[PDB]
C-alpha cells in the first residue's frame, strides 16, 4: 500500500543528478553508470538480481527510459 | 624474482619454491611452503601454534600489493612472536609488544629483520622489546 | 532464501571504525593496511591461499551493531576475483563478468552474532595462478538503540 503511493525519483530528477541511493540490476544488464532508484528496484525490477551500487550523485535510468516501460512513473492502485 | 632462493620448505623438502615462504618466529631456521603450511605440517619441535611470519617473492609482492608503492625491502606485516597475533605494522608491533608483553622474555626470532631482505633470517633475541626499541626503530 | 529488503543499505550507515584482519590476510598485510585498501579505490587485497581465505571483521564501536556488508570485486582481474563467499553459514557464488559490488545484508540473528567480531570465508578464484582478489570491502550497521539491542 505504502509502496504503491511512492513514485520513481526520475520524475523529480529527470536528466539531472540528485544525491540518492541507487543499485545495480544485473538482470537488465545495466551496471556501472546505469542503475535505478529504490522504487524502481522494488517495483519495476521485482525479483531481479539487484545489487546496491551506492549513495551518491545519480539519476534513475529506469525512469529515463523513453519507451515508457517504467511502472513507477505514475501512482499504482494496489491489487 | 618469483622463487624463494636459498630457502627450502622443511616439510616437503622443496627448494626455491614459488609462493608464500613461512618462517617460524620461535623455531630455528625451519621454513614452510604455502601448501605445507595450509596442510598443518608439524614436526617434533614445531607446532601449528607457533607464531608465524610470511615473506613473499617480488612477483608475489607486486601481486599482493598491486597499486601501492611499497617494495620488497619494506615488509608491512609482522607477527607477534609470543602471541600468535599477526598483521602488525612496525609501530603497531612495538606498541603491542610494549603493552601486552612487557615482561615476556622468552627467546624468539623477530619477524622484521627475518622478513627484511638482507637481514638476519634467524636473529635470536631474549628481549624482543629491546629488539624493537633499539635497532628496529623507524 | 532469506528475502531482504532492497532498501536495507539505505536504512544503514557505512562504518569507518571497523578493523579488518585474519591470519590468512595478516600474513601478507597489516590491519591498518587492510582497512586502507578495503576503504579506498585503485588498489586491492590479494591472497594466494588455495581453497579460500578468512577475513576477520571486528567492530571497535560498542554502540553500533553490524547489519550488512558490500564487497567490490573485478576491477583488477575477473579471473582472480573469487568464485564464491561464505559468512554465518550462508554461501553465495560470485558469477562475474566485470567489476561490480556484491551485497550481503545480515539477518537479525546474524546481526546479533556480529556485535563485535565476524568471519567471512572467501573461496579460491578461477585464476590458474591461484590468486584470490577482492578490491574493497565496506561494512554497514546501525546504532544499538535503532537496532533494538
Ligand atoms: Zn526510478
Ligand atoms: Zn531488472
Ligand atoms: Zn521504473
Ligand atoms: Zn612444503
Ligand atoms: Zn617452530
Ligand atoms: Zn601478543
Ligand atoms: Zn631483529
Amino acid at each position: 500500500d505504502s509502496l504503491c503511493n511512492k513514485l520513481c525519483t526520475f520524475t523529480i530528477t529527470q536528466k539531472e543528478f540528485m544525491n540518492q541511493h541507487w543499485y545495480h540490476c544485473h538482470t537488465c544488464k545495466m551496471v556501472d553508470g546505469v542503475g535505478v532508484c529504490t522504487v524502481c528496484a522494488k517495483v519495476c525490477h521485482k525479483d531481479h538480481e539487484i545489487s546496491y551500487a551506492k549513495y551518491g550523485s545519480f539519476f534513475c535510468d529506469c525512469g529515463a527510459k523513453e519507451d515508457g516501460s517504467c511502472l513507477a512513473l505514475v501512482k499504482r492502485t494496489p491489487s | 624474482m618469483s622463487r624463494h632462493e636459498g630457502v627450502s620448505c622443511d616439510a616437503c623438502l622443496k627448494g626455491n619454491f614459488r609462493g608464500r615462504r613461512y618462517k617460524c618466529l620461535i623455531c630455528y631456521d625451519y621454513d614452510l611452503c604455502a601448501s605445507c603450511y595450509e596442510s598443518g605440517a608439524t614436526t617434533t619441535r614445531h607446532t601449528t601454534d607457533h607464531p608465524m611470519q610470511c615473506i613473499l617473492t617480488r612477483v608475489d609482492f607486486d601481486l599482493y600489493y598491486g597499486g601501492e608503492a611499497f617494495s620488497v625491502e619494506q615488509p608491512q606485516s609482522f607477527t607477534c612472536p609470543y602471541c600468535g597475533k599477526m598483521g602488525y605494522t612496525e609501530t603497531s608491533l612495538q606498541e603491542h609488544v610494549t603493552s601486552e608483553h612487557a615482561e615476556t622474555s622468552t627467546e624468539v626470532i623477530c619477524p622484521i629483520c627475518a622478513a627484511l631482505p638482507g637481514g638476519d633470517p634467524n636473529h635470536v633475541t631474549d628481549d624482543f622489546a629491546a629488539h624493537l626499541t633499539l635497532e628496529h626503530r623507524a | 532464501q532469506v528475502t531482504f529488503p532492497i532498501d536495507f543499505f539505505e536504512h544503514n550507515q557505512q562504518l569507518t571504525d571497523v578493523e579488518f584482519g585474519g591470519n590468512d590476510l595478516l600474513q601478507v598485510y597489516n590491519a591498518q593496511q587492510i582497512k586502507h585498501r578495503l576503504n579506498s579505490t585503485g588498489m586491492y587485497v590479494a591472497n594466494t591461499k588455495p581453497g579460500g581465505f578468512t577475513i576477520e571483521i571486528s567492530n571497535n564501536n560498542s554502540t553500533m551493531v553490524m547489519t550488512g556488508m558490500r564487497i567490490q570485486i573485478g576491477t583488477q582481474a575477473i579471473e582472480r576475483a573469487p568464485s564464491y563467499i561464505e559468512i554465518f553459514g550462508r554461501t553465495m557464488q560470485l558469477n562475474l563478468s566485470r567489476s561490480r559490488w556484491f551485497d550481503f545484508p545480515f539477518t537479525r540473528e546474524e546481526a546479533l552474532q556480529a556485535d563485535k567480531k565476524l568471519n567471512l570465508f572467501i573461496g579460491a578464484s578461477v585464476d590458474p595462478a591461484g590468486v584470490t582478489m577482492i578490491d574493497a570491502v565496506k561494512i554497514y550497521g546501525k546504532t544499538k538503540e535503532q537496532f533494538g539491542w
